[PDB]
C-alpha cells in the first residue's frame, strides 16, 4: 500500500488575526485644569459709607 | 466648579440617605435712615456681625 504522508490542510493560526484586533491603542482626552487665570473685584467692595446728621 | 463627592461617601449616601445641611453664619448688611433726604441707604461696610 501507499502511505498518506499527511502534509496537513490548516495553514498558520488565527492568533495573528486575533492579535490584529487585540490592538488596544490610546484612549481619553485632556480635561479639568486647562489654564486658569481670573482677576476682578466682584467679590468684595471698598467705599466710604458712614452716617451723619 | 460644582461640589465633589468621592466613592465611599457616594456609597454611604446611597445606603443611608442621610445628608444634612448646617447654617454656620450669615453675612448681611444694614440700611440706615438718612436725615438728609429721608432715603434709607445701605452701608456696605457695616454688617449685622457687628451688632
Amino acid at each position: 500500500v501507499k502511505k498518506e504522508a499527511a502534509e496537513k490542510l490548516l495553514e498558520k493560526v488565527p492568533s495573528d488575526v486575533l492579535e490584529m484586533y487585540k490592538a488596544i491603542g490610546g484612549k481619553i482626552y485632556i480635561v479639568d485644569g486647562d489654564i486658569t487665570k481670573h482677576i476682578s473685584l466682584e467679590a468684595l467692595s471698598e467705599d466710604k459709607k458712614k452716617i451723619k446728621d | 466648579t460644582p461640589i465633589t463627592m468621592n466613592y465611599n461617601q457616594f456609597l454611604e449616601l446611597e445606603k443611608t440617605k442621610q445628608l444634612r445641611l448646617d447654617t454656620d453664619q450669615v453675612y448681611g448688611n444694614i440700611a440706615t435712615y438718612n436725615f438728609e433726604n429721608g432715603r434709607v441707604r445701605v452701608d456696605t461696610g457695616s454688617n449685622w456681625s457687628e451688632v
